[PDB]
């Protein structure tokens, strides 16, 4: 979010701290290192070691679909009480750094086509269903990237 | 100004090239034209002279006669551009008047299926429409659906397709009354993935290389139709069973496993036959082509010497049992029977003779029934890949089991000859099924699922066999309903989207109550499970307890006075029917006995294991015929409601049987049967899809690379921009909170 450049600034899909809902206490600075600056040294530290051209830019997007995964915010539809997701760019920019499918993440992340027994089963996800899991879907893919 | 249409393709594209008169747009200045009743056209047209408050004194147009009527009768007049339509829903005026006139000036062109918003019209026409070959495949081949017009190729396209895209797992139901077109409408979608969803060793008219799984696929159905039909008083060859398909789909979406079943049996009639009606086929053969030698060898009892061969040899017209004998021995062969199978089917004689026998003779003493015949359960048993004695100890004695007490007794004759009518009929049914298993043995992430209803009827003497014919409809009928009004504008009202609420009245669940509903006032299929556990109860008071429970309903009426033959005229969804209830009581019993399920469900031969792993259902503690039958179609109906019910809706233009024949009456009332006017009118207003924004920002960014410039903002507004740079209309999506809303 920091050293951004305008470029990737605009294509790793940066808006600016506290944005994002999952980056808690604001943002709480650190003593005597600057995120700022320390975000360029780890990119040159990257071509040090050999990571590619493009790989570069791959690491930082995958971080930033998980910094994006928490717009995606469940209102209490109350009248299933099996509510579903306001905002897009919530997933959107998640999804663009994940190239996933994108009609089926929130069509998976509302309405899971998945398994009783050893068959498919449908079901509407309630509003606390489908906040939960998504959630679990924004930690998982940083742990998946590490 | 287009080009010619061809003669041929009239019946596939409208007839366009007509003539830009100046009257259509003259008449207008009759500015009171309005559609009014009429008996013989349904609607027609007139003009109001003077309002007298809500009468007006309306005043034909067709035959000059004014006739006072109210501001309410008079139905909105349609603009002359909307004549014989590809879909329904684009008639600026829906009102019901004009939502019936689209038809009958249509199919008199050769037009037949027309698109009505989600579900589409398909009409009988009784020509050879010649609207098939690889011409049709290729033609209408993996193809969107606006650059082929309204036909069958694009639903059977449309389920490969969203199958592998919107990934809902998809089915066919193929709805309407008798001949109206659904067994046909099946089997061309056979045809269709055959060539289209299979696999290829490598690689017109009907040629091209199919693989070979897919060559197996075919040859079914000759055999069933002498061991099954049997000579009626409405006609001497009628016959009497109804069918389904699932397919299931590899990681690549090939054709892997396919999976057909069929439903329900005339299977009562060879232990009583009415006065100048016959049995079952081959047997009257048997005795016919009777060469002495075998007439010794396969136990021939003579020609009237016979328990239940009554009426003696009534004959029939233009048949002779005699040489039909040879021709019904030949047509098992084909799909595969042997000789060990075939004198085997031999003594199939002397087991539809013996199902005729394989019946525990109402024990006039005791009252539980028991079996005539052990070398009949021996041919059956070993026939069924079982056990001969392991079936009739539980045949008689249910060795079940709850708590301490091992529930050993005997069954009744109802209940024990009816699980062993169940199984001398589930001999006939999972015996037909047995055929249906040798099918399936070479048949069987994704699946398809497709249903051949036994169509809707009416013979004179209607029974339990009828009451399941005109019960899937109606139940296939309901869950229409529950799909396509009420839970649709539920999810309406949900969304924060602007669509206020209408009520149509089309809940038909009061006519599928008044057979179906088990608690509250019962009807017909309950009374009746509750009378099949009865001793109380005679064919007689089933209908007693009718009158009883339902009486003054207002879908139910009673016998025209025959109450000594015990019958009961019924309004379902498309009108009338009287049914006879003369031993019905067991026709609705099949309480299906796990003890022989289970000896059947880990049975050993080539015969049986496949076909009764189904062991779900069974009485671990609890079902009929009526509720099993409930339930096969809730096997199907409740995993049919989580799939997509694509329905090939067919309606009958005439009961003559004629080419040519339409009655627009008979129509219009199996369109309010069949629910079509607010079928469309809820697909006229709303919004059939449903899904998010990102199905818009991703698959599109390439379509226009300028669109979201240097920065980013709400999900909604942003795609909005590439929306708007790609003039995606306000109206033709909804972008509601989460989803949204897609139009057809």
């Amino acid at each position: 979010i920091a050293g951004a450049s305008e470029q990737m600034r605009n294509d790793l899909l940066l808006e600016g701290f506290n944005n994002y809902t999952f980056l808690s206490n604001g943002h709480v600075p650190i003593p005597a290192q600057q995120d700022d600056e320390m975000f360029q040294e780890t990119l040159e530290a990257m071509t040090i070691m050999g990571f590619t051209e493009e790989e570069q830019t791959s690491i930082l997007r995958v971080v930033s679909s998980v910094l994006q995964l928490g717009n995606i915010v469940f209102k209490k539809e109350r009248n299933t009480d099996q509510a579903s997701m306001p905002d897009n760019t919530a997933a959107q920019k998640v999804c663009h750094l994940m190239g996933i499918n994108v009609t089926d993440f929130t069509r998976s992340i509302l309405t899971p086509r998945i398994k009783v027994g050893r068959d498919v089963v449908q079901k509407a996800q309630t509003k606390e269903q489908a906040d939960f899991a998504i959630e679990a879907l924004a930690k998982a893919k940083f742990e998946r990237l590490f | 100004a287009q080009k010619p249409l061809s003669d041929d393709e009239k019946f596939l594209f409208v007839d366009k090239n007509f003539v830009n008169n100046p009257l259509a747009q003259a008449d207008w200045s009759a500015k009171k034209l309005v559609w009014v009743p009429s008996e013989k056209h349904g609607f027609e047209a007139a003009s109001i002279k003077e309002e007298k408050g809500d009468e007006v004194t309306v005043e034909l147009q067709e035959n000059g006669k004014k006739v006072t009527l109210s501001k309410d009768d008079i139905q909105k007049m349609n603009p002359p551009k909307f004549s014989k339509v590809e879909d329904m829903a684009e008639l600026t005026c829906l009102n019901e008047a004009s939502v019936l006139h689209n038809l009958r000036e249509r199919y008199f062109s050769g037009l037949i299926y027309t698109y009505s918003g989600l579900f589409c019209v398909v009409i009988n026409p009784y020509k050879q429409l010649p609207i098939y070959s690889e011409k049709i495949i290729d033609m209408y081949k993996g193809k969107k659906r606006h650059e082929m017009p309204p036909h069958i190729y694009a639903i059977a396209d449309t389920a490969y397709r969203s199958m592998l895209q919107d990934r809902e797992d998809q089915s066919i139901l193929c709805t309407g009354e008798s001949g109206a077109g659904k067994t046909e409408n099946t089997k061309k979608v056979i045809q269709y993935l055959a060539v289209v969803a299979s696999s290829h060793k490598g690689k017109q008219g009907p040629s091209f290389s199919y693989g070979e799984l897919e060559k197996q696929l075919l040859q079914a159905n000759p055999i069933l139709e002498a061991f099954g039909n049997a000579k009626t008083v409405k006609n001497d060859n009628s016959s009497r069973f109804g069918k389904f398909i699932r397919i299931n789909f590899d990681v690549t979406g090939y054709i892997v496993g396919a999976n057909i079943e069929t439903y329900l049996l005339e299977k009562s009639r060879a232990i009583r036959q009415a006065k100048d009606e016959r049995t079952f086929h081959i047997f009257y053969y048997l005795i016919a082509g009777a060469s002495e030698q075998m007439r010794n060898d396969l136990l021939l009892e003579g020609f009237n010497n016979y328990t239940f061969l009554s009426n003696g040899h009534v004959p029939i017209p233009a048949q002779q049992d005699d040489e039909m004998f040879q021709e019904t021995l030949e047509a098992m062969t084909i799909m595969g029977f042997t000789e060990e199978e075939q004198t085997s089917i031999l003594r199939v004689v002397s087991s539809v003779l013996q199902l005729g026998n394989i019946v525990f003779k109402k024990e006039r003493n005791t009252d539980q029934a028991s079996m005539p015949d052990n070398t009949a359960a021996q041919k059956v048993c070993h026939l069924m890949g079982i056990n001969v004695t392991d079936f009739t100890r539980s045949i008689l004695t249910p060795r079940i089991k709850v708590g301490r007490d091992v529930v050993q007794k005997a069954q009744t004759k109802e209940q024990a000859d009816f699980a062993i009518e169940a199984l001398a009929k589930a001999k006939f049914e999972r015996l037909f099924r047995w055929i249906l298993t040798r099918v399936n043995k070479a048949l069987d992430a994704s699946f398809l699922g497709i249903l051949d209803i036994a169509g809707f009827e009416i013979f004179e003497i209607n029974s339990f066999e009828q009451l399941c014919i005109n019960y899937t409809n109606e139940k296939l009928q309901q869950l229409f309903n529950h799909t396509m009004f009420i839970l649709e504008q539920e999810e309406y009202q949900r969304e924060g989207i602007e669509w206020n609420f209408i009520d149509f009245g089309l809940d038909l669940q009061p006519c599928i109550e008044l057979i179906e509903r088990p608690t509250n006032p019962p009807g017909v299929l309950a009374l009746l499970d509750e009378e099949c556990w009865f001793p109380k109860a005679t064919d007689t008071s089933f209908v007693e307890k009718l009158i009883q429970e339902q009486g003054n309903h207002a879908k139910f009426q009673k016998s025209k006075q025959l109450k000594d033959k015990t019958e009961f005229c019924i309004l379902h969804y498309a009108g009338k029917v009287t049914y006879n209830a003369s031993a019905w009581l067991t026709k609705n019993m099949d309480p299906l006995n796990d003890n022989v399920t289970s000896l059947l469900n880990q049975s050993s031969d080539k015969f049986v294991a496949d076909l009764w792993k189904d062991v779900d259902r069974i009485v671990g503690l609890f079902r009929t015929v009526g509720q099993l039958y409930k339930e096969q179609l809730t096997k199907l109906m409740t995993t049919l409601r989580n799939t997509n019910p694509n329905f090939v809706r067919c309606i009958i233009p005439n009961h003559e049987k004629r080419a040519g024949k339409l009655d627009a009456h008979l129509v219009l009332e199996q369109l309010r049967c069949n629910g079509v006017l607010e079928g469309i009118r809820i697909c006229r207003q709303g919004f059939p899809n449903r899904i998010v924004f990102q199905e818009f920002r991703q698959r599109y960014e390439i379509l226009a690379a300028n669109a979201i410039p240097k920065g980013f903002m709400d999900g909604k507004q942003a795609c909005i921009l590439m929306i708007k740079a790609l003039e995606l209309d306000p109206n033709l999506y909804r972008i509601g909170q989460s989803k949204i809303f897609f139009r057809t």
